[PDB]
């Protein structure tokens, strides 16, 4: 197992 | 302990501070002079040789008979006047024990790598002296490299298939399924990787002949053919391999996922079946705006639509689907479904992603069909047609299922030769040879796309080999120029190739004319976007080489108008895992994992130090897992626009970054248009 | 609780130390007056009925559309003339949760038992009136009852197939192994089990194509299978059952057997996958003598005489296998194997004995071939010729398949209404018609053998019932006797029907003339020896009935020399598993397991006694379990001398008796002339 | 688990 953060609506931009 | 191995090992012993690299080159002579003269089969000339080799059922008798016995002679006398010399131990001992020919008994040595170089020349050349000529001389400045199965197999009668990348259409049918799942055993058979779209099939819960949740969705599917891959394993040498991929939009993907976690029952998990799920941009823009997403039953689409879910624009179909009450889905929340997929990929590197739109965006074939799924090494991008297969007696409709045939060039071999065109245009000829001499009886629909598409895949290896030993960096600008240059000259030379060879048989590809390089517009961003180089070391490493213009893209483009193309599908970029060993050379064009790999077999221990590694370099060779993944994506992205097919894309990271860093990755390769997504390989 | 419940569990509440049998009766009568007048779904008239039935794809029309409605009313009130009442409430509780005809959400019951019956004599007829109020009068006095498959599909539209039973032949090729997996699966959707000889694989490590130790033997055909019967469930309902069989000179008989192992490991075990044990006389005799054996690999014997190893008689061939040395053997001790079958069979009741020169010996159809595997239940045994499925674009060599169509006498009926001919011949035109109207269009060698063979499997039920309710116990000489005389008079009456359908129509089955009936061999002990019973309580059972001397024997042999036979195979007695509730029978021709079985449906508990089971006949409804099993080994002996095919013979085993108890009664078994054991079920 | 107990010869004749 990894650790897990969740998705940011900034990691979605580029 | 043999005297070779201790001298490799003595490379890790450091002298002065510096490893002993040279020491390893002392190993490679041992290894010469104590076991590889010793256990060689030698006869007293070349007529003897091919003479037992030919009455002991080791090579075949046709290939050889289209040549004079002076021609062999003076085809192999062409191949050893190069007076090859394998630069690292490991290059000649991959050779020796997984290439070159041995006796029945596995004791002796009847090819030296000349001798390979010759007879695989000599296949390909299909009776030509001089084209022979000129393939040895390919092979043996390792300009060029044949695929494993193409290198091991040509000119063998007891041999494999030399394709190894096989990609199955599976229908929404029992007799599809029965006849997928004895496709990819005989596929298995003659040592190919097999994958298998399953996108078409209904999913769990879903109806058969109006009972309803009588299916058992994609799981029990992939079930059946990972026992079929265990079942067919190479007769007992290789583990079987293949691939499974689904839309995810399919209703079954989180199933589908659900395989390849470690908690998974024994009911559910598949462990030599590989994954693969293709992301349309509808997903990413559902979980980039957090809106909640749709899985949908891939039957009731079909029943209300008479297309398959797979089969139409999911960023048109989507608002539709959603809004038709015929059409069965369930809720889902995107960025859930992206974090477990990041997940599983840190877990154990699964599944591949396939970025469907970032395929289809620039896909010359979208008449023929969209590209739905790609190969078990999740670079193979091409067109195909799913096959109804019905029950006995009675016609099946034979489909377009993909087989395309892998060959590499060395970019530091190729460029350090100024030979790009000439490689690039030999290297075509030899795999649109091996595609015509490609006949699979158990696989109709395998056979009929070879004889239709003529899709080839000429991939490149040595990527990084060759960047570091010429001080450039792998994240650095000028390397991506290099990478845009280099793999804009293969594809203008592969293009030229495949067009001459339209010309000179007088036939393209079957419906070539309605892809975009019949009305011109694959060639669009190559009339108008100059890719000479722009830094001036690069411009100096391609100096005695014409690099081609706007100008010249203008009249290619003419000359495919004119007289069309051969193949649908020219290059693709696969991993090249053990013939990167034998031409001395890092592995397609990924970064290198390791600068010096250590290696176990049998009982002994084995170091292999990169191609071209020294003190001088050593900064250079950087880790690939010490890189910025996002320079890596956008090199691969920079070589992807000059790629038809997909690249091999490995993710290289370390355990410390979380599953964000990967999504965010994963999303990155989507937004600079890289088409798949390999592995994710944790260090 | 309901009513009806509550009315069947006071029979065990013992009046006075006596079970309450006629509560039973109660409780039926509830389940009449509170749940199925309430449930069914009644019409103004029986057009309007016919009309939503057949308008609602309940019925298909075409077997509606033979006959006026006059003619179907005509049939419908035959059947409800006789009033018929089912005197348990578990035979009306199976009907009409089993076979009953429902809607589409099953909330309400759209068929009675007259009407299924009038269905089912309507399909059978085809057209004919008579014929159509004929069978309604063999079926609503229940002497004769056609097949779970039959009995609950014959003229459903959404129905199955009719036939039970279907056994596979695979050839030793991948070709023929996928189309083996694909004909499982389509034969597990159409409903029926499929049994699979695998005795002509290649055993594990021999050599596919001079690459030896490459085979996985039938172990991993055993998983494949296993993972198809899994994925082909009856659509979820009835999970997908199978049935392996294995010669015991294959070397993989072991390995075969270790499947069954409560302590095999994952890769090994196999749980959906019944397996079977084929045993010559050449096994038993080296087991006797205490001579080491020797199990062979197939392909080496193939290889060596161009046969397959169960293509030949090992009585004659073994010696010349063992000093051949181009065959490959080893060692086994068959006194080890025997045990390790018995201990088998006490832990899992697996495999299924078949003693293979008990079936040749008798066998009829030896010209065609030799029986060499069993289906599911261990019943059909039936010559079969195996099917070269070449590569695709290569016409294959279609053999045949076994595939028969059960349907069982009630004894007690039919006895009771003393008509054992009319009875008989009318359950062979039966089978017949089903047979004829079967075309299965995904099993080449199943439909070839069908059309072919016409083999129909006539059984029996409620022996065990007929001799409790008459005063005589199932092991006394008297009940022997009894069958004996039941089962030549069926024989003889079979065969002449068969002989009759061949007059009429003709035709007889395929390679006829070859076989012990057109030569008179068939019928020689029966021209010798008189089956008139010896005991006078037997003759006074058969009083009213002409039972059939050697000078009528003798009449029926020139008859069918004459005219020949129809029917390949006629007789075969299936174990009648849940179709025994409805007719009020005890279970085929096997004593009954208790008198009163408990059974938990739904969060009830109902018990079941056994039909006319009272005070007077409480002992003479012995227990199997508490039966010597060597004179149930002499009953079925007794029946089979008179059967055609098998007879799935179950072992009834107490806890206290060891492996050896087990192993001296199948060696009983096979020196009585046993053809197959079906279970060892252990108390 | 049934008792194993070896065949003991005779048990093949009848
Ligand atoms: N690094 C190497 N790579 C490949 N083959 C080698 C290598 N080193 C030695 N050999 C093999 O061993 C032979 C002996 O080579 P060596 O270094 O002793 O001198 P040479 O002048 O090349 O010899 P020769 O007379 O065999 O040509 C070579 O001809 C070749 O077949
Ligand atoms: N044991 C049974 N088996 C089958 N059907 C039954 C049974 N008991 C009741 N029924 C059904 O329920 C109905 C209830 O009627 P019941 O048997 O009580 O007698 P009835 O009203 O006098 O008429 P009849 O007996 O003439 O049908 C029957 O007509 C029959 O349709
Ligand atoms: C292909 C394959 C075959 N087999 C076994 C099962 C088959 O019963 C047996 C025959 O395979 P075949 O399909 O007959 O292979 P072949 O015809 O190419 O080889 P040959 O000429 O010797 O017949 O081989 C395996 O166990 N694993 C495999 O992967
Ligand atoms: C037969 C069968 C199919 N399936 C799946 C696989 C197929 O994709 C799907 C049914 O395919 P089909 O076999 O084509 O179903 P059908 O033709 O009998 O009925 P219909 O076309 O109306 O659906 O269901 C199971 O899950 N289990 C089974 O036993
Ligand atoms: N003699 C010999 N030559 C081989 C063998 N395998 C490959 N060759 C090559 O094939 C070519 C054949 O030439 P050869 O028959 O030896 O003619 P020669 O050079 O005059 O002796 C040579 O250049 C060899 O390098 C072998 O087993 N024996
Ligand atoms: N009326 C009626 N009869 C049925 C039904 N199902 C089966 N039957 C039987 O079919 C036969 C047909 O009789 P029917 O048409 O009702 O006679 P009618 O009332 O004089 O017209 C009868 O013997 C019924 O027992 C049904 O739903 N309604
Ligand atoms: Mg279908
Ligand atoms: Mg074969």
């Amino acid at each position: 197992k990894a650790t897990v953060e969740p998705l940011k609506d900034d990691d979605f931009y580029f | 302990v043999p005297k070779w191995i201790q001298l490799n090992n003595e490379i890790m012993i450091q002298k002065d501070g510096k490893f002993q690299f040279d020491k390893d080159k002392e190993a490679v002579h041992s290894y010469f002079v104590d076991y590889i003269n010793q256990n060689t089969v030698f006869f007293h000339n070349l007529k003897e040789k091919l003479d037992y080799l030919v009455e002991n059922q080791y090579y075949e008798e046709e290939f050889l008979s289209l040549y004079s016995f002076e021609d062999i002679k003076e085809v192999f006398k062409t191949a050893y006047a190069k007076k090859f010399r394998f630069p690292s131990f490991m290059s000649a001992f991959k050779f020796y024990n997984d290439y070159a020919l041995k006796t029945n008994d596995k004791k002796k040595i009847l090819e030296r790598y000349e001798d390979r170089i010759s007879i695989v020349a000599l296949f390909f050349a299909n009776g030509d002296t001089e084209k022979a000529k000129e393939y040895v001389n390919l092979m043996i400045n390792q300009e060029y490299q044949p695929s494993t199965p193409t290198f091991l197999n040509a000119g063998r009668k007891r041999r494999g298939e030399l394709v190894s990348c096989f990609l199955l259409e599976v229908n929404d049918s029992l007799n599809d399924i029965s006849r997928a799942i004895d496709i990819s055993m005989q596929l298995s058979k003659l040592g190919g990787g097999v994958s298998l779209n399953l996108s078409k099939l209904r999913a769990k819960g879903e109806a058969i002949k109006d009972v309803e949740n009588a299916t058992k969705g994609v799981v029990g599917v992939m079930k059946l053919l990972d026992n079929a891959f265990r079942y067919a394993d190479q007769m007992g040498q290789r583990q079987g391999s293949g691939a499974a991929y689904l839309n995810i939009f399919h209703r079954d993907i989180n199933d589908f996922l659900d395989t390849k976690k470690i908690s998974a029952d024994e009911d559910v998990r598949v462990k030599t079946l590989s994954i693969g799920v293709v992301i349309p941009d509808k997903f990413v823009e559902l979980a980039r705006e957090d809106k909640a997403a749709y899985v949908f039953y891939p039957h009731t689409i079909y029943k209300e639509y008479g297309q398959h879910m797979d089969e139409m624009d999911m960023n048109e179909m989507y608002d539709k689907f959603v809004d038709n009450p015929r059409v069965k889905k369930e809720k889902i929340n995107p960025r859930k479904l992206l974090e477990k997929l990041a997940m599983l990929r840190s877990e154990s590197g699964y599944p591949y992603i396939m970025f469907q739109d970032n395929v289809n965006k620039v896909h010359a074939n979208n008449h023929i069909s969209k590209v739905k799924f790609s190969n078990l090494c999740s670079e193979v991008l091409q067109a195909s047609q799913v096959s109804s297969y019905t029950d006995y007696d009675e016609e099946d409709e034979i489909g377009l299922d993909i087989s395309c045939n892998l060959g590499s060039l060395n970019i530091l071999n190729v460029m350090e030769h100024k030979s790009i065109e000439k490689t690039v245009k030999l290297a075509t000829d030899s795999l649109t040879h091996v595609s015509e001499t490609t006949d699979i009886r158990n696989a109709p629909a395998v056979r009929r796309a070879n004889k239709a598409m003529k899709s080839i895949g000429l991939g490149a290896m040595n990527l990084h080999g060759y960047l570091a030993q010429n001080g450039i960096a792998y994240e650095s600008p000028e390397a991506r120029d290099f990478a845009n240059t280099f793999f804009m000259m293969v594809n203008f030379y592969s293009i030229q190739r495949s067009a001459e060879i339209a010309k000179e048989k007088g036939e393209t590809f079957d419906q070539y004319e309605g892809s975009t390089y019949a009305t011109g517009e694959y060639f669009d961003k190559y009339v108008s976007t100059d890719f000479s180089p722009k830094y001036e070391k690069i411009a100096n490493l391609f100096e005695g080489m014409h690099i081609p213009t706007t100008e010249d893209w203008k009249k290619l483009k003419a000359f495919v108008a004119e007289h069309g193309m051969y193949h649908s599908y020219r290059l693709c970029i696969a991993p090249t895992g053990s013939i990167s060993y034998v031409q001395s050379s890092t592995a397609s064009v990924m970064p290198i994992m390791e600068r010096i790999e250590e290696r176990t077999y049998g009982n002994s221990k084995t170091y292999y130090p990169m191609p071209g590694l020294a003190s001088n370099n050593w900064f250079f060779y950087k880790e690939a897992y010490d890189m910025d993944m996002f320079k890596v994506v956008d090199m691969i992205a920079t070589i992807q626009q000059h790629i038809d097919q997909g690249i091999s894309f490995t993710l290289f990271l370390k355990d410390t970054m979380t599953t964000r860093d990967l999504n965010r990755i994963d999303l990155y390769a989507h937004h600079r248009g890289i088409k798949t997504i390999y592995y994710a390989r944790t260090k």
